[PDB]
């Protein structure tokens, strides 16, 4: 059976391969080599799990194919679903309905988790009879007890607007919303022809009628969208408002979350914001981050740029990493070193093990020698390519000849630029 | 008012090209948006997993029922085997259908939940200078807002009230051409098309039209216009001298006679 | 019916050993390119891989697009094939990032077994039993049926305004009663079949339809009815909590054994038109585990990337994205290959041509281009049929070549600067 | 909770007796 | 068009009270029902706009707003 | 009550005589005689108001009193005459075109005043009797000269009950529309306090006649007229600036109807002034539209401030004086403001420090004039407030020279800031 998330580029990264003392192992769970960069990743991951401070930023820099996104995915996988890890690209902010600043604001607020716990007394039971004359009575039922309730004006109005019939397992809370939870217990045989799209006959509840329902759910600090309109939950599934007013975003929601945390009804859990390829950001977003990192409850940023001394978009000034120095000053730069003949073959072997490709030692050697001359991801793709070419060859073990067949079939950037002599 | 309503004369087979009863999938099992405002977190997370109707109990319940109690305490030819077998088999199919549908109508849980949405939702006025509805002075939200500040904001009703003095005299723009209802449709349509649109329009008219009563005043002025009742009197020197004489004479308090010789002039 | 540019392409002409035949399945020449296309299409049939892009690079007039269409045809209809021109990304209603994400999630297909059932027929009686149920009588040309419907379906019946004599559909799964009209005996004919229609729907759906269905709510009875109007504009589905839940529910259904995943294939044309921001978001998103397999097509060589104006790269694609993308080169055709392609186009369009005419047509193709020699086919047959001759002689193509100039003689004439 | 059933037993006995 | 204006209460009722929040207008003259001709002038763009953004009546088309 | 004293709060109007002869330091303004006389001439032509669409361009050095002359003209023109101040950068909107924003700015400084003679009844209610069976009742209205009785009708009683007017209350009744308006409580309005009463603000009863005929006036701008006539949403003037009125009959009809009103004597015209500060921000399209927008008969007068000289026009690469194309510069009358001399800078500083209530010594004035002649008059002015705070901190009475020197050493002007920018400073 095939799942939605089959093996991809970084599927082999099943967490960050460190020790109890953050010491990087040579061969570990997915990650390989890059000892210093991986130890720095573990340090920032511990700083994350701590969450005592805000406004931290680490920038992983290195040549393309050194494992920046690999370390990012390792940190993401090591940071369980408990805390949010919002991984956005460097171009997911250039929106048409949102400005280049509200996008970063929403991304920040999305990386701050909040575990809400709610308690409520609930009445649940099968409705036996509803008499009405206005005032009336209601006979709820459960295998443990059967009761009587006198209904008031609002109760009767809600009951009539919900059209609850006999046998329906009604559910009533204080400050009655009157959730018609389940369908009918009895009065079956409607399946003879049809059932309502909302009918879920499942049997009548057991146990006591009244109960205390404690419900815990993890939301994000972006819940301002859940207030920014009349029907708010709807705007949470699509683009939504162009931008929620600051006069509410930055004061009202924050104060209410503080009150919740003081009363003990909720608790904030900061997360991580991984902005990949941040070199595309304009100087405006960088000047915004300059102050955003100064705020009180900002998440920790993880940037991954592969550009050296290059021009900053929107301007003509060259700078390291292609971003402003006033922003680089507030970061913490880690460096990833290029892989060697020893590490390239190791990660290639791990990638072969991923899809369970049995490769010979000569094939491993030749593929490593190829990838050390052209590119790493090129040799990674050659793994699956040769695997398929040999599976069609009625083979079981990929060999040097099948690897060279693919090497000749599929070109790389270098050989393609070389063969581009015709100039159409 | 253009009598020639440009009704669309499109073809008939195209009125509904997507309707196909036996060629569509049950998207209901993927409807997450519809759960947020109808289904509760406690419903899907705690109740269903334990109270899911089992096929055993479903088969068992199909038996002889019992009558309800009667409380009054005031103290402390022969049949066909083929036919009966077909009846039994169709009944079994019915029971399997209920087992399937009841289990399929509760497979997916909400993304947030009713209680989660109710907890996240604050008083409808979030950052407005006017306070929300307060049940009474028993909590802060009543004593934390001022009526002097509440008066500082004018609703559209108060805006219309205060602009009514100029709305009566400054709204005069008549549109150059008026069109009847947007466009009819000449068609051989499926009979079930017009009833739904009619019901939708009736619902909208019953819901919103009562709320549009205030804008009727502006609609009248923007739909029709009439003379100011002084249009020519502003320039009629004869009528102006007549009014001057009348106003100078009414201060004395004596009877006055006027003579005219034309029914229309009298009018 | 009507012929198209790639309608003659039936698929990759590869034998059981993977080697490409000189001429088969409508494709000729390009043996290495066709073999690479087959190697990568085997990946699509394996379905155990994700986040892979293959770039067909070559000059204009080459069979890159033809090879993409051949891949699509060989794959068939069970797996989706989403074509998209790089120009289409520049949308004004929704951002380019989300257009790309929507196309990526729409490429992925999803087959599911829908076991629906609908009762159909003319109404003979409606009796609601404050309603425990409603008894309805249905009639068809197989007998009469008495049906017990949930009181919630009585509301739908009343809203559809059905009464004794009208033909209706009532779906057991949802209660979507639809009034087809009034019976012909009083209009639509009486349905002639088993009133209890029970059959399995194996119809396929895409993974983007699931997101489109949840983007906006469908219903009414409240102010929500106002939402049906207002342009219904397409807007960004947030990656945070919508497509993740869609993936979760699809995984739940696949585990339960109802749904079945069939990864599709994307096909981007004129990739050089995408901005550098689209390029980098693409090389970032295609690394995900749920991304489909994509086929890029390039039409130009070393040029400047759009949005940079200061950085040149091969094929107008930045190196950051060109790495991790397998490059299949498509080269120009020879005179014999051009003649073969012209003959295939002719015998597919339905025109019979003499040998001397086909020879000079292949000569014209080698002189100006294969696509031009191909375009010169129809008008020659038209002139022939006008003159009475059913076939094309050499006197027709060499006379239509004077009526329809090419992209080279046109420029030679424009050289006058006026 | 079980007070309901304890009372139901008594009332059923009373009804069966009368 | 279907529009109806309230010119005010008949002048004969002005003697009913000393003061009222009512506009008074005398009895309309002439025939109750009257057809009149008007030579109006409008541009093609006027019809274009009238048919593109219709207002009309008899419906809830005010949702145009 | 509390509206702070801005940079231009010291000028109360042009210091001119009856013959438009500018005085040296009268009415807040100081020096700049030629430009002040030109401002007075244009202001007289404005108050006359029989010519439409005239443009003036006040060019000059930075900080020589151009915006000062503009605010002085505004003050001397006072209310009852539209004066709209706009920066050149305010028309660059996202929901409306530049030409539409300019049309709005123009039509916003054109006033239409409808004068009406609606009669009313003003008096102090003595009694409001009403019997419900349609309910019928009576009212007793009293003024200091006479008393009278009125039989209340159905809608009259309805409106009286809705407004909740009671005895002792002074009210005005619009007999035409029946609109009630209570102005206050008379001494009789005393409710004989024996219950939850918390209002005792009394006022004299109305004097004069019972049923008097006073005159009302409704003044609204052509901008407001077309905005409220655009669509059924007749509140965009306050609701939000969402606009885009088509130039179809709507605006042409406003113009035609205002013409008929002027002809028939309903409301004729009151022209206005549009002060465009920093007009160099306008685009070539803006200038090209203004070229012909100044030609309309409903065009108010405009005055555009200019600091630029020979500089490129925004939106193009054409070098033109004032940053404005000669096409538009030809319609304008150019007034040049000259730099202030020593005695003019000193007098300006004196008036400013006397307006902001700061007593400076005779040597403080000298050192401040020195600083203001070596550096910008604006910097010299801003130095006064900063120097007064150190004095108040040390518990002084009048600003001395040592406080001004401390403030000069503490704060930096642009020149000294640039000369201190000797390091890279993240260029
Ligand atoms: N240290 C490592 N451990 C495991 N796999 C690695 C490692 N380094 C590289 N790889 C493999 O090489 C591939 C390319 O690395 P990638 O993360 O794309 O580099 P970059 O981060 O510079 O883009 C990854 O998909 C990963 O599977
Ligand atoms: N291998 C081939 N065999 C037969 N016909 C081909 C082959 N390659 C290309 N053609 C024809 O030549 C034309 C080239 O079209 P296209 O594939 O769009 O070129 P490009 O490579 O520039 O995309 C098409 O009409 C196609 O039918
Ligand atoms: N003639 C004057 N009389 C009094 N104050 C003046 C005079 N001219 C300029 N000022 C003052 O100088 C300050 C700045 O000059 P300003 O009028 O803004 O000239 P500009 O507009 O050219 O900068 C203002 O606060 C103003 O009060």
């Amino acid at each position: 059976v095939t799942r939605i998330e089959r093996i991809g580029a970084h599927s082999h990264i099943r967490g960050l391969g460190l020790d109890d003392a953050l010491e990087p192992r040579q061969a570990s769970q997915g990650m390989v080599g890059q000892l210093a960069a991986r130890r720095a990743a573990g340090v920032v991951l511990e700083m994350i799990r701590e969450g005592k401070i805000a406004g931290r930023a680490v920038l992983i820099a290195g040549q393309p194919g050194t494992g920046k996104t690999a370390i990012a995915m390792g940190m993401a996988q090591a940071l369980g679903p408990d805390t949010p890890f919002t991984a956005i690209a460097g171009s997911e902010i250039f929106s048409l309905e949102m400005s280049k600043t509200e996008a970063l604001t929403q991304a920040f607020r999305r990386s701050i988790g909040v575990r809400i716990k709610e308690e409520t007394e609930i009445i649940e039971g099968e409705v036996v009879e509803i008499q009405i004359d206005k005032v009336g009575k209601l006979t709820l039922k459960t295998t443990e007890m059967e009761t009587i309730y006198d209904l008031g004006t609002k109760m009767i109005e809600s009951l009539t607007k919900d059209k609850v019939q006999a046998g329906d397992v009604i559910t009533i809370d204080k400050a009655t919303g009157k959730i018609s939870k389940l369908g009918r217990s009895f009065t079956r045989a409607r399946d003879y022809d049809a059932m309502g799209s909302q009918t879920k006959f499942v049997q009548c509840p057991d146990g006591e009628l009244q109960k205390r329902k404690e419900v815990v759910h993890t939301v994000s600090l972006h819940e301002i969208d859940v207030i920014n309109s009349r029907t708010q939950g709807f705007l949470a599934l699509f683009s939504g408002d162009t931008g929620e007013i600051k006069s509410e975003v930055r004061e009202q929601i924050n104060a209410k979350v503080a009150e919740w945390r003081e009363e003990g009804k909720a608790e904030i859990i900061p997360g991580v914001l991984f902005i990949d390829e941040v070199h595309m950001l304009d100087i405006e977003s960088f000047s915004f981050l300059n102050r955003a990192l100064e705020s009180d409850m900002a998440p920790v940023l993880i940037m991954a740029t592969n550009r050296g001394i290059t021009r900053i978009r929107g301007t003509s000034y060259q700078s390291p990493h292609g971003i402003p120095i006033d922003l680089l000053d507030r970061l913490l730069i880690v460096s990833t070193t290029p892989y060697s003949e020893k590490d390239t073959k190791q990660i290639l072997r791990i990638r072969c093990e991923e899809e369970d490709v049995e490769m010979s030692e000569d094939a491993y050697t030749v593929l490593t020698r190829i990838g050390l001359e052209t590119s790493l991801r090129y040799a990674i793709q050659l793994i699956t390519a040769a695997s398929l070419v040999c599976r069609k060859r009625k083979g079981t073990e990929v060999q040097v000849d099948d690897i060279k067949r693919v090497y000749s079939l599929f070109l790389d950037e270098s050989r393609s630029t070389q063969y581009m002599k015709e100039y159409q | 008012i253009t009598p020639g309503i440009c009704f669309s004369t499109a073809s008939l087979v195209l009125r509904a090209t997507d309707v196909h009863p036996l060629q569509r999938i049950d998207m209901g099992r993927f409807d997450l948006i519809g759960l947020e405002g109808r289904v509760s977190r406690y419903e899907a997370d705690t109740f269903l997993p334990r109270h899911r109707l089992s096929r055993r109990v479903l088969l068992e319940v199909a038996t002889a029922p019992d009558p309800p109690p009667r409380p009054k305490p005031v103290k402390m030819p022969f049949y066909l085997d083929s036919l009966e077998e077909k009846r039994k088999r169709q009944r079994s199919e019915r029971l399997e259908r209920i087992f399937q549908l009841s289990e399929a109508h509760g497979a997916l849980a909400p993304v947030y939940g009713t209680e989660v949405l109710d907890f996240c939702t604050l008083p409808q006025p979030v950052a407005s200078p006017i306070g929300p509805r307060s049940p009474g002075p028993s909590h802060p939200t009543f004593w934390t807002y001022t009526e002097a500040a509440h008066r500082a904001v004018l609703f559209p009703q108060q805006r219309l009230d205060q602009l009514s003095e100029i709305i009566e005299r400054f709204i005069f723009v008549m549109p150059p051409v008026e069109a009847p209802p947007p466009s009819l449709h000449a068609c051989h349509p499926p009979p079930w098309l017009a009833p739904r649109q009619a019901a939708f329009q009736e619902q909208l008219a019953s819901e919103l039209w009562p709320r549009a009563r205030p804008l009727h005043r502006i609609v009248c002025n923007m739909r029709t216009q009439f003379p100011d009742l002084r249009l020519i009197q502003y320039d009629c020197g004869k009528l102006q001298t007549l009014a001057v004489l009348l106003r100078q004479l009414k201060a004395e308090g004596h009877r006055v006679l006027i003579f005219t010789q034309m029914t229309r002039m009298l009018d | 019916q009507r012929i198209a540019s790639h309608s003659h392409v039936k698929g990759l002409g590869l034998d059981e050993s993977g080697l490409a035949k000189q001429a088969a399945s409508g494709l000729v020449g390009q043996e290495n390119a066709r073999e690479a296309c087959g190697v990568i299409v085997e990946l699509i049939k394996s379905k155990k891989m994700a986040g892979r892009a293959v770039l067909l690079a070559g000059p204009p007039g080459t069979g890159k697009t033809a090879l993409a269409l051949a891949i699509a045809q060989e794959l068939g209809s069970k797996v989706p094939f989403c074509p998209m021109v790089g120009s289409e990304v520049y949308s004004t209603e929704i951002k380019k990032t989300e257009v790309l994400m929507e196309n990526f999630r729409r490429a992925i297909g999803l087959r599911i077994k829908e076991t629906k059932e609908v009762y159909e027929g003319e109404v003979t009686e409606l009796t609601p039993c404050t309603i425990s149920h409603v008894i309805i009588g249905l009639k068809t040309a197989k007998g009469t049926k008495q049906l017990k419907l949930d009181p919630s379906i009585f509301e739908s019946l009343q809203k559809e305004r059905v009464e004794a004599g009208d033909v209706i559909y009532i779906e057991a799964n949802s209660g979507a009663v639809k009034r087809q009209g009034r019976c012909d005996t009083y209009y639509v004919p009486l349905p002639k079949g088993d009133v209890h229609k029970k059959k399995e729907i194996i119809q396929d759906v895409t993974l983007h339809d699931l997101d489109v269905a949840n983007a906006r709510p469908q219903g009414g009875q409240d102010i929500l009815s106002m939402m049906g109007q207002l342009m219904k504009p397409k807007k960004t589905e947030i990656t945070d909590k919508l497509r993740g839940e869609i993936n979760k529910v699809v995984n739940k259904y696949i585990d339960q054994g109802i749904a079945e995943l069939v990864p599709g294939v994307l096909f981007v044309d004129e990739v050089h038109m995408l901005d550098i921001e689209c390029f980098t978001y693409l090389h970032r998103a295609l690394e995900s585990s749920i991304a489909p397999i994509v086929i890029f097509a390039s039409n130009r060589g070393n040029c400047v990337i759009r949005g940079t104006e200061d950085i040149t790269s091969p094929h107008g694609i930045p190196l950051d994205l060109l790495d991790r993308v397998m490059i299949i080169r498509t080269m120009l055709y020879t005179p014999q290959e051009m003649k073969q392609i012209i003959k295939i186009r002719a015998q597919t369009e339905g025109i019979n041509i003499s040998e001397e005419a086909l020879n000079h047509l292949g000569e014209i193709g080698t002189k100006t281009t294969l696509r031009y020699s191909v375009q010169l086919l129809t008008p020659a047959n038209l002139l022939a049929k006008i003159n009475g001759k059913d076939s094309i002689e050499k006197e027709h193509v060499e006379e239509i070549s004077e009526l329809f100039y090419d992209a080279k003689s046109s420029a030679k004439i424009l050289a006058d600067q006026q | 909770a079980r007070a309901f059933k304890i009372i139901r037993e008594a009332y059923k006995k009373y009804i069966t007796a009368h | 068009s279907g529009a109806v204006k309230r010119q005010g209460r008949c002048d004969t009722y002005a003697t009913e009270f000393d003061l009222e929040a009512e506009e008074y207008v005398p009895l309309p003259k002439g025939d109750v029902h009257k057809k009149k001709e008007i030579i109006q002038d409008v541009t093609l763009h006027d019809l274009d706009v009238a048919n593109a953004r219709p207002q009309g009546g008899q419906d809830i088309l005010s949702m145009m707003g």
